[PDB]
């Protein structure tokens, strides 16, 4: 790798991989979460 | 040494609540 190299240029890659399974969430998006109701017709969304 | 083995080794295939289901 020398600056005088276009694609043979280096290039940083970071892969995200998502562990998108049914156990308890830990990293989640932003999102504030809302009081919960309950025995009432809800637009609910628990985890994502 | 060996033995039979039985009817052991089934575990929870995957982190999911089920009930009265014969789940394949
Ligand atoms: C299992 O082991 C027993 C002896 O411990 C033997 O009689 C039997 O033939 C074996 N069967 C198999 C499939 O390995």
């Amino acid at each position: 790798f020398q600056p005088t190299n276009v694609g043979y240029q280096p290039y940083r890659v970071v892969v995200l991989s998502f562990e998108l399974l049914h156990a308890p969430a830990t990293v989640c998006g932003p999102k504030k979460s809302t009081n919960l109701v309950k025995n009432k017709c809800v637009n609910f969304n628990f985890n994502g | 040494a060996y033995t039979n083995s039985f009817t052991r080794g089934v575990y929870y295939p995957d982190k999911v609540f089920r009930s009265s289901v014969l789940h394949s």
